């Protein structure tokens, strides 16, 4: 129990400090908002 | 008030609030981010 409340506020340091840790949900939020963004700019193009 | 736009041919349709911005005294009308119409100065009068 000293070895399983130690490791648990491991991750408290960890997350707190590496913003990169939590970037599998990083691409979700950036391409959905990358994926509306170029919709923006297409609007402005004369297509020809 | 939701209105028709007609100032010297750039036309659209929506309301008209004070501009808090700075802008140019040689200004037309200025573009967003989708580099379309968003902000015209009275020909006659001088609001943005």
């Amino acid at each position: 129990a000293n070895q399983f409340n130690s490791a648990i506020g491991k991750i408290q340091d960890s997350l707190s400090s590496t913003a990169s840790a939590l970037g599998k949900l990083q691409d979700v939020v950036n391409h959905n908002a990358q994926a509306l963004n170029t919709l923006v700019k297409q609007l402005s193009s004369k297509f020809g | 008030k939701c209105v028709n736009f007609n100032f010297n041919g750039l036309k659209g349709t929506g309301v008209l609030t004070e501009s808090n911005k700075k802008f140019l005294p040689f200004q037309q009308f200025g573009r967003d981010i989708a580099d379309t119409t968003d902000a015209v100065r009275d020909p006659q009068t001088l609001e943005i």
